[PDB]
């Protein structure tokens, strides 16, 4: 049980105690994504409106 | 944000004007479209079913559409005629003949883009556009037919927005004519294609309870309308009042239809009305689950639910609606899939309605459905094995390989809501 | 001084923004006007609460904020509130329509159509910073917007603020309080997408905010205002050593550095006291040992899960009000001793303190009684998987039948990236697992 | 009424138990895994803890403490007696014990066993672990643990044991414990004497296992009357004074060691549990603890009078309807 690194100021202090020792995609990825999902809505609305005509 | 409403053919627009007159006085509008009310949650919402004229009016943002000139007469003589909007008065004169091709093929198909202009002209003044409401019967012809039409012309135009109806099932209890469930059958199969969310109201349940419940030895077409203006009053409470949900269309629908097809709702209602006596929080939950009180004709005992949305009205403890719903889920744990977990919401709002301290509003997805459509695919089986009364169809063009692709479709549709009665976790 | 942006999304990190924004203020004597009477450096200076507060010639301090939301009534609340005057009108974003309680809605459909505004905004609030540390992000699991639109943020902010740090405020659901079916959906996505571009995330069940609530406070049906204010008490016991003066998380680096040793695992459990009601006429003021006790109490913690079973990776503890380190070390010993208290064997069994002696500030009129001392212990603690496990089962007990999945292949998403994101959530408690239980 | 759910078909208590609530016509039973329960006779494995008490409206209980393991397996309970002090290596009722792997103890127990070899005292040891369902040369013993791959333990076999007359023959007695929500120890006031018919040769397995699945009275199970009235006979003293008072404090510090890591109040869900602890005897009328069984069967006699038992103490305390069999064990 020891106390180390202890700080003091006028707002509060901070200190440890220890009590035993140890025993990314880029924008480009981004977009292909986000671009591939509008193609799968924008194809599905396709066979949608297809289906209607008929 | 805002809806559209259609009403079509003359069931639909009976319903419809009832409900435009139950949720006009919730509102505080008078049949001027005036507002007279006390409250400022009145109006906190109330562009969702009113557009706003200058002079402080409120014009329901409402479409009236027929073949014949009859119902809609009667709805601008009635009360509360007045508040709609001329303009949105859209009907022909040769009227439909109870025939679904007529109302889908032939007389429908003339009137069709006059009703599609006014639409567009609805749609154009929402500054966010949730989607449509269609009240209509599936056992005549314009409703149905032409209601279908409609909804297949929406959807063409309007892809991305939420299309919910108000669908009155025929009932050989209170039977028009004989061609009922041809007309009927015709029109599911739309409906499962091209709805988001239907209400399923079934006259033989709404005769059940006329009859039964409310002790009324001769029911009328108002008694029963009675009963839909106050269940379409309590299922659209949270899109026309402030509350806790923000409830949408497009919410409602993700949170109830776990599988596109399967979006066929059972509406229940409590206490039932037609008497003083204050009604307390476990009667209302006890009442509104109960099979007297649900408004399509089938058993909920016979399936499963899948989802259920319930909305309480009136001043009560929320602590106390809370403890009863959980309560009515335990004792009946047999009849709540499992494999989709906290599948019951319960939604509460200050108001209650006209003539009520407390109400309450319930909205079943259940597997129990099936049977009315089971009931419907009978009846048409029976004529259809002998053709029986074809002629009025064929005449208007259709044939009959349409009519078993309808029937075989519904049948599907039976059994997919069976595949989830039996599935279990 | 090192500034840090915070970014509110979805309903329900706005109503918390809001809480916390208000609380703030209170904290710093700033008045809702923007004005600071106690700030002598008028239109600048590199002071404390200057991480989160800019300053115009006007003497009006400004938060370092951006609220988020796909459709305008909540933010409307904040255009029209108390604290109006304290945003630039350019910090409110809205949409038109929300994401329907959608993930796939939330990150593809709509999320594509605003992000670039979202981010501009920030943008513009970053140039501004002498400086920037990095961003505070908050949003719920369940909501669509909340879930999907942070996702993507999230990707972008890792995109175009690379070196900056990101901590998560995160509302995990509830069914005393949710509000859709679909919620555990949206968790599961959004919490794969997001986890590798988050360093340091704090959840707060709903659940245990609605008992303690219920309990403490004795509010029979808690709010959002009440779960919110208590949740805002928590959040600014958290963030009060970067807007006050101190030594310990005095930047957003030293949240990852105390806190998480491996980045996966970044879920630090947080364990607030005391909660006393406000119209309790009656009150006895606790102990230092009292509220360090009440810290492992699992009635006490955001997360309800039972630390016993687990092992502790790192421990700090926040006081605040009349604490001297003697009181503390004092508790901890005791503790030490009456509690099952394991950690890693590759890790010290230490506890990081800190105290702030300005004690806790509450809402006037509010439900939480003003108290002269308070504690929030974060520990990282293997035990808080179970919460993992539960939203897992619920999420499988749906994904067997495919129920619902249909509204989000219909946004654009497909059918694997559901089955994608529940493998990374089973890698996650298996990492949870290796790193905290014994044969 | 109740809701409650059945995980673990295999269990003979709680097949009975799950009997009786049927039988009370105010507990149904649900399916193994709908989870709005509001008790769960659970599983001996995996059983998700994690899970319980987040239901509203429901009060969750659950037939098992979770950490109770460390009670309930044998380098477990070794571990637990040697590290806790308010057990400690030197208590006096648990056999010496080391726990060997094929953390370790193997150089302290050899180092113990030549001061027993120089010391010409009595040298027999036996090791055994939890998987399975006795010599005096130590390589024999490391030799055999190596062989099967698992932790072991190797401890003192009591090479004098009391012997019941006719037939200078061994027993183990089993005693059955009840540890409600609210951590109230109660002792079945039946326990059972599982005896051998062969009789003990100090020079075979069977004369020196008291199983009964390896083996005077019906079914080698001696009950409390009769293991009494033979005590007062043969030895002018009674089961109470002799073993009792010695049996009641041992299951007292064995719960009571773990109750801060297991207890539940305070928790959101609730735990009881039934124990079988495995005692033994020597000549000295001394009583050790052999075993602690966490998932255990009944004597078939006692089957009735004590699963109403558990749904009387245990069940129906939380969740109440519509003389006592057992003994309230005090503590603090
Ligand atoms: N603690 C707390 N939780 C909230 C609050 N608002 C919403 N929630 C929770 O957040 C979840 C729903 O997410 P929302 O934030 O409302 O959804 P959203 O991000 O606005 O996205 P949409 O689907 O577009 O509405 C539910 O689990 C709610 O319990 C709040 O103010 N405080
Ligand atoms: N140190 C010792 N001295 C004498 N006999 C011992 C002993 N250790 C074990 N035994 C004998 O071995 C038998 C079983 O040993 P063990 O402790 O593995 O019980 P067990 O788990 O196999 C039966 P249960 O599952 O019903 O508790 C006991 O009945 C006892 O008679
Ligand atoms: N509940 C109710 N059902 C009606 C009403 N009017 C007609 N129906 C039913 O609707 C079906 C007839 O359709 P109808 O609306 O009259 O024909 P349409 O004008 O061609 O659409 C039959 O099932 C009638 O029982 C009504 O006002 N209320
Ligand atoms: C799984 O259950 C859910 C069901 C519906 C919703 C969303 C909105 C909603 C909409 C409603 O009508 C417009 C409504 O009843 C009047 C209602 O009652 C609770 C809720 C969210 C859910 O989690
Ligand atoms: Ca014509
Ligand atoms: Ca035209
Ligand atoms: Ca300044
Ligand atoms: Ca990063
Ligand atoms: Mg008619
Ligand atoms: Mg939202």
């Amino acid at each position: 049980m020891e106390v180390i690194e202890l700080n003091k100021c006028t707002s509060g202090q901070s200190f440890e105690v220890i009590l035993k020792p140890p025993s990314d995609p880029s924008l480009e990825e981004i977009q292909k994504k986000l671009e591939a999902a509008e193609e799968r809505r924008k194809y599905q609305e396709a066979e949608l409106l297809k289906h209607l005509a008929e | 944000r805002e809806i559209v409403h259609i009403q079509a053919g003359q069931c639909g627009n009976q319903i419809g004007a009832k409900f435009w007159e139950v949720i006009s006085d919730e509102h505080g509008i008078d049949p001027t479209g005036s507002y007279h009310g006390d409250s400022d949650l009145q109006l906190e919402r109330i562009n969702v079913y009113y557009n706003e004229a200058t002079g402080n009016k409120y014009v329901p943002r409402a479409i009236l559409v027929d073949l014949e000139p009859g119902t809609m007469d009667s709805v601008r003589s009635g009360p509360f005629g007045q508040i709609f909007r001329p303009d949105n008065f859209v009907f022909g004169q040769s009227g439909a003949g109870n025939n679904w091709a007529k109302g889908h093929y032939t007389e429908g198909a003339e009137l069709v883009d006059s009703v599609l202009d006014v639409v567009r002209k609805e749609s154009e003044s929402c500054d966010c556009l949730q989607g449509f409401q269609l009240t209509h019967s599936l056992g005549g012809g314009t409703g149905s037919g032409m209601g279908t039409l409609l909804i297949s012309k929406i959807r063409e135009e309007y892809p991305d927005r939420i299309m919910n109806t108000f669908s009155v099932m025929p009932s050989p209890k209170v039977s028009d004519t004989v061609v009922e469930p041809y007309n009927a059958t015709l029109s599911v199969h739309q409906l499962v294609e091209n709805t988001d969310e239907t209400y399923c109201i079934d006259n033989e349940a709404l005769y059940d309870i006329c009859f039964r419940t409310l002790k009324l030895t001769t029911p009328t077409y108002g008694d029963l309308n009675h009963l839909v203006s106050a269940t379409m009053s309590g299922v659209t409470t949270c899109l026309r009042f402030p509350g806790q949900l923000n409830a949408d269309l497009r919410k409602l629908a993700v949170n109830m239809v776990p599988f596109p097809r399967l979006h066929f709702f059972m509406p229940g209602f409590a206490p039932l009305t037609s008497q003083y006596r204050a009604l307390t929080v476990p009667e209302l939950t006890q009442q509104m689950f109960d099979s007297k009180n649900m408004m399509a004709a089938c058993d909920p005992r016979h399936g499963r639910y899948l989802t259920v949305a319930a909305i309480f009205r009136g001043r009560m403890s929320m602590k106390e609606v809370d403890e009863q719903m959980l309560n009515v889920q335990n004792k009946n744990s047999s009849y709540f899939v499992e494999w989709i977990p906290n599948n019951v919401k319960t939604a509460v709002c200050d108001i209650p309605p006209r003539g009520l301290k407390m109400s309450a509003t319930f909205i079943g997805n259940s597997t129990a459905i099936q049977e009315l459509f089971k009931r419907i695919s009978e009846q048409f089986t029976a004529m259809f094995r002998r053709k029986a009364f074809l002629h009025w169809y064929t005449g208007e063009g259709m044939d009959e390989m349409e009519f078993t692709e309808a029937e075989s479709n519904m049948n599907d549709l039976v059994s997919e809501y069976q595949q989830y009665q039996d599935a279990t976790a | 001084m090192r500034e840090c942006i915070s970014i509110h999304v979805g309903q329900a990190g706005v109503q918390i923004g809001n809480a916390c924004w208000e609380l703030y203020c209170l904290e710093h004597g700033i008045q809702p006007d923007g004005q600071m009477p106690s700030d002598k450096t008028i239109g600048g200076g590199d002071d404390s609460f200057n991480t989160f507060f800019s300053e115009t010639g006007a003497g009006k301090h400004v938060p370092r904020a951006v609220f988020v939301d796909l459709e305008p009534t909540v933010i409307d609340e904040v255009r029209t509130g108390t604290y109006r005057q304290l945003f630039h009108p350019e910090q409110l974003i809205t949409g038109k329509e929300d994401a329907a309680n959608n993930y796939a809605r939330g990150h593809y459909t709509i999320g594509k159509e605003i992000i670039d505004l979202v981010l501009d905004r920030i943008r513009k609030l970053a140039d501004q910073c002498t400086g920037l540390q990095g961003f505070l992000v908050f949003h719920s699991f369940g909501g669509g917007t909340g879930s999907g639109f942070t996702s993507l943020l999230m990707e972008r902010l890792s995109v175009d603020y690379g070196k900056k740090s990101k901590l998560e405020f995160s509302i995990y659901p509830a069914p005393q309080v949710s509000t859709a079916v679909v919620e555990p959906y949206n968790s599961i996505l959004t919490t794969h997408t997001t986890l590798e571009h988050s360093d340091c995330a704090f959840m707060v069940d709903n659940e245990a905010i609605y008992d303690i609530c219920r309990r403490n406070l004795d509010i029979e049906r808690p709010t959002y205002t009440n779960l919110n204010r208590l949740i805002s008490q928590i959040v600014s016991s958290i963030t009060a050593s970067l807007r006050f003066d101190g030594a310990l998380n005095v930047d957003l680096t030293e949240f990852q550095t105390n806190l998480v040793p491996y980045p996966r695992i970044h879920f630090p459990l947080a364990t607030y006291a005391p909660v006393i009601s406000a119209e309790k006429a009656y009150h006895e003021q606790l102990s230092v040992a009292e509220i360090t006790n009440a810290c492992f109490e699992p009635a006490n913690q955001m997360v309800k899960c039972d630390p016993r079973h687990g092992k502790y990776m790192a421990c700090c503890l926040l006081y605040r009000g009349d604490v001297v380190p003697k009181d503390v070390n004092a508790a901890i010993a005791t503790i030490k001793t009456k509690r099952s208290i394991q950690f890693v064997d590759w890790c010290p069994t230490g506890f990081k303190v800190g105290i702030n002696y300005q004690p806790p500030t509450v809402v006037p009129g509010g439900d939480l009684a003003k108290v002269q001392r308070a504690v929030c212990m974060l520990s990282n603690t293997t035990a808080i998987a179970e919460a993992w496990a539960r939203l897992d089962h619920k999420f499988d007990l749906m994904y067997a039948k495919r129920a619902f999945v249909h509204w989000y292949v219909g946004e654009g998403m497909e059918e694997g990236e559901f089955s994608e994101a529940r493998e990374d959530m089973a890698a996650l408690e298996k990492d949870y697992e290796e790193v905290g239980v014994d044969s | 009424m109740y809701t409650f759910v059945v995980r673990d078909e295999n269990s003979s208590v709680y097949a009975e138990v799950s009997r009786l609530l049927l039988a009370t016509g105010q507990w149904k039973r649900l399916r193994k895994d709908n989870p709005r329960f509001n008790l769960m006779l659970g599983e001996r494995n995996r059983l998700p803890f994690g899970r319980l008490g987040h239901e509203p409206g429901l009060v969750q209980l659950v037939n098992y403490y979770r950490g109770a393991d460390k009670l309930c397996r044998k380098a477990s309970l070794v571990k637990l007696i040697k590290t806790s002090p308010e057990l400690s290596e030197s208590c006096t009722w648990f056999p010496e014990s080391y726990v060997i792997y094929p953390t370790d103890e193997r150089e302290v127990f050899l180092a113990a066993y030549n001061r027993r070899r120089e010391g010409r005292e009595g040298n027999v040891w036996i090791a055994k672990s939890s998987a399975g369902a006795i010599s005096s040369e130590a390589s024999e013993l490391l030799d055999f643990i190596d062989e099967q791959g698992q932790v072991h333990v190797i401890q003192k076999y009591l090479e004098k044991p009391l012997l019941l007359e006719p037939g200078h023959r061994k027993f183990d007695i089993r005693s059955w414990v009840l540890v409600d929500h609210l951590y109230n120890i109660y002792l079945y006031r039946e326990g059972v004497l599982r005896t051998s018919s062969e009789p003990y040769n100090s020079a075979d397995k069977t004369c020196h296992l008291t199983n009964h699945c390896i083996q005077y009275e019906e079914g080698n199970e001696m009950f409390f009357e009769e293991f009494n009235q033979y005590l007062m006979d043969a030895l002018n003293t009674t089961l109470e004074n002799s073993i009792l008072l010695q049996i009641k404090h041992i299951i007292r510090s064995c719960l009571m060691c773990i109750e801060p890591a297991i207890s539940t109040k305070h928790l959101h869900y609730q735990s009881f549990q039934l124990f079988g602890f495995d005692f033994m005897v020597d000549e000295e009328l001394k009583v050790w603890l052999i075993e602690v069984n966490g998932a255990p069967a009944c004597a078939q006699k006692l089957y009735a009078e004590l699963c109403q038992g558990i749904v009387d103490v245990a069940i129906s305390s939380v969740f109440p309807l519509a003389t006592s069999i057992f003994i309230k064990l005090h503590h603090h």
